[PDB]
DNA sequence: TCAATATCCACCTGCAGATTCTACCAAAAGTGTATTTGGAAACTGCTCCATCAAAAGGCATGTTCAGCTGAATTCAGCTGAACATGCCTTTTGATGGAGCAGTTTCCAAATACACTTTTGGTAGAATCTGCAGGTGGATATTGAT
DNA sequence: ATCAATATCCACCTGCAGATTCTACCAAAAGTGTATTTGGAAACTGCTCCATCAAAAGGCATGTTCAGCTGAATTCAGCTGAACATGCCTTTTGATGGAGCAGTTTCCAAATACACTTTTGGTAGAATCTGCAGGTGGATATTGA
């Protein structure tokens, strides 16, 4: 048992921060990070699935994600554009 | 009975993770979260393997970036420990809020 | 002669519908024209992309609808989508 | 001879929106419902902001909407503010807002 | 004589300028700055009057918006006096120099 | 006619103070004034450059307000109010 | 049919600047995304440029102003150089 | 006899042309536009490959991978600015630790 | 410094997984024509920009002066790092079964055309008015005592 | 714990710079009758994608300790705000010449449209190759003393 977002663990969040140059992490950053990560995924996924639904498909494609990302101003290279 | 001083390993991980490029969040947990969120927008969705990969890449690139801007605030507040208000300041000046 | 089109008379009509008593300065109308032109370009722009991403050479009311859902936030989207659909079904009733 | 706008039950110009679509290089062909649907959304959005601007006018004892009124209406509406978050309203000013920590004790 | 304590007129001015919408940089001086900068890029250029106004509006909206972000840094740094260091943090996070 | 020089000094201390006010700033360090001018010049140059590029492309010698609007649109700073 | 990419062209250009160097497929995917992006940005601006000036055709002149507006300083000069060079060469022999 | 060999390019002038026309950008497309655009695309491609090729070498590697394209780009001011809003999958970040975080 | 941990760092080493290299077909790309235009060129009507003159007073510039804010220091409370433990959730590697992108192949509905009428809109005149700017007291809002 | 000193507010007023209306065209919607497609709609396939297993293997979750970071309290030196005296320079109003948009028309050079003819780029196999990951054995970088 346990929540899915809680699946995104402390050590993992630590690792991300570390690649970000962060030397010390307050204990409150973990719940804060999951919330941000959740708002990010919601916005991207919502857009991707909207491209999916428009193409009348049932399968979210990398392109749908790339276009969602492009609209959120987060252009991604490596997946078809 | 050897023990490293607090911060010495922290710096070491920074050097390690800034050198590597692997995804830092475990795949399955992520996949789980993604599908859960996606499930609230349209049910019974399937996902291209690369779609999941594209998604995770974007998220980690966003969190690492957000952690950089948050660190700039901490050093700005003459601190060294990131706090929620620091992430909150960064997201605000970024326009995400 | 050089004649330039604008959305002014339409903005004005809508203004009278919502606030019969209220008027608008031309500087404010200027802003409204910029807004209508901005949203139009955003919608059409997205609709264009949507159409391209699906090898479709034509933009139907369905493209405009997905574009509106992608561009507008929450309620604004739902009310727009409602008005849009409402206007189209009525239009197709001859 | 009925205008497409009246058939659509709209104030905004359906025929003009259609032309703008064809002449905008958005796609090879444009469906008949496309301009109708877009003219409607446009009209709905300008109605939503004129409604709130008119309120701002009213609130400020003015009967004529001016840019500042449009700004107050945009920035006080979570959604329009989001929609126009990267837009600058000439002559609109800012929302009066002083951070708490700055006021006297 | 009578003297307002430091900060009082400052708050008075914030309420005043946030209440108004007029341009805060004098017209002519701004027009010379635009002409000087324009001239250094391309000679013999002419400007529509509204083109000058569009630039001033954009410039002031930009500076004002930058000062709000900068003001968030100051307060976050537990200070109240904006410093170059703060404008820099803001432009940095904004991605004008990320 | 005459040579244009040092006009950035035409953006006075009081004008910068007013802008900071509308921006909600309560206290201003003495060094803020030169930074602001610096930041303003970079912003102006960039917008002037793109605007003039639109002008030049249209084979005109007169920068229109539309040129400026398109310049700003390029920089992700959409401007309402001078569209026609 | 199927999926046409810029792969072979990126590769040819690779061998030109680094004959001894190869490129991972993931890296080829990056280059493709890169070319499609730059292509869209330039064509998009050129499109805008022609519309602003009520033109119905995108000429090398639009592609150029677009490049001027999109590429930073020195990258623009060289691009404008290569660009005009290819068109000059194309017009002659 | 293809337009690319005539234009002296590796990049496909014929494809760039078809892509412009069918891309809904304009009613008509000039003959030189695709040549020019193609030249601009090939040039930027060479620029990145050059810097990334170097990045590979400086790593005792002969095959360019994402990490390399990433270091080439972020370590180059103009490319960096041009791709400032772009995230290179699998590219990571430039190693960089704020002085205030180091000991001594 | 001296010494004992652990960390990094080279220099090799040998497959396993990608890469690179090969051998062949539809589908673009190049031709050769026959028509169309797009939009430059050559005048020219005529907005709209750059300039200049003048006067007025709104504001920018400097200075004095001292309130209180930012920069230093010091202190200790307790938060978050480093670790050794113990455990299970993620990784992965086949195996299928099958949900479903992608095609195909009609074509009926929906669009684009080419031309002709028919208004709805736009560009100024002619009118009609919020409200900008002013003034006076009524109301606070501050800051010294 | 009031009171001077100012700043802020509201209401009442009234001409005019700036909206609304009012007319007259004509650019461009609307109406029609053909000549095209577009893109659904069933029917089918091979992919890819979830599910299921089924173990091991890291990688995470825990509980301790305590180094050292952050926040609190105090100081105080000096910057920056408030208030003045001055008088400069922007703002306001008007008047002009003419630089240069913008509108027309005239019309080739260049782009579009087939109808074909060839060539190239995308695939699905075939034949290497680059490092990844592992092994030492050698100085480093740490941290305790
Ligand atoms: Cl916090
Ligand atoms: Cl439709
Ligand atoms: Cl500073
Ligand atoms: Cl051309
Ligand atoms: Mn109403
Ligand atoms: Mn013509
Ligand atoms: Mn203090
Ligand atoms: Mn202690
Ligand atoms: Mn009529
Ligand atoms: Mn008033
Ligand atoms: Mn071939
Ligand atoms: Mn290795």
């Amino acid at each position: 048992l346990r929540d899915n977002i809680q699946g995104i663990t402390k050590p993992a969040i630590r690792r991300l921060a570390r690649r970000g140059g962060v030397k010390r992490i307050s204990g409150l950053i973990y719940e804060e990070t999951r919330g941000v990560l959740k708002v990010f995924l919601e916005n991207v996924i919502r857009d991707a699935v909207t491209y999916t639904e428009h193409a009348k498909r049932k399968t979210v494609t990398a392109m749908d994600v790339v276009y969602a990302l492009k609209r959120q101003g987060r252009t991604l290279y490596g997946f078809g554009g | 009975p050897h023990r490293y001083r607090p911060g010495t390993v922290a710096l070491r991980e920074i050097r390690r993770y800034q050198k590597s490029t692997e995804l830092l969040i475990r795949k399955l947990p992520f996949q789980r979260l993604m599908r859960e969120i996606a499930q609230d927008f349209k049910t019974d969705l399937r996902f291209q393997s690369s779609a999941v990969m594209a998604l995770q890449e974007a998220c980690e690139s966003y969190l690492v970036g957000l952690f950089e801007d948050t660190n700039l605030c901490v050093i700005h507040a003459k601190r060294v420990t990131i706090m929620p208000k620091d992430i909150q300041l960064a997201r605000r000046i970024r326009g995400e809020r | 002669r050089s004649r330039k089109e604008s959305y002014s008379i339409y903005v004005y009509k809508v203004l009278k519908q919502v606030h019969p008593d209220t008027g608008i300065s031309s500087k404010a109308m200027g802003i409204m024209n910029s807004f209508v032109n901005d949203i139009f370009e955003r919608i059409a722009g997205e609709a264009s992309r949507l159409a391209h991403y699906n090898k479709r050479s034509t933009i139907t009311s369905r493209e405009i609808q997905t574009a509106v859902r992608l561009l507008l936030p929450g309620e604004l989207a739902k009310h727009a989508v409602s008005e849009g659909t409402k206007a189209v079904t009525k239009y197709t009733s001859a | 001879a009925k205008t497409r706008s009246s058939r659509a039950g709209l104030q905004f110009p359906v025929g003009r929106v259609h032309r703008l679509l064809r002449k905008g290089n958005y796609s090879e062909r444009v469906g008949a419902g496309a301009p109708v649907y877009l003219a409607a959304v446009l009209e709905y959005l300008t109605a939503e902001i004129l409604e709130l601007a008119g309120n701002a006018a009213r609130d400020n004892k003015k009967t004529r909407i001016i840019p500042r009124h449009l700004q107050l209406a945009i920035r006080n509406d979570e959604e329009l503010n989001k929609l126009l978050g990267r837009v600058t309203i000439a002559q609109g000013g800012v929302l009066p807002n002083i951070q708490a920590v700055l006021l006297p004790k």
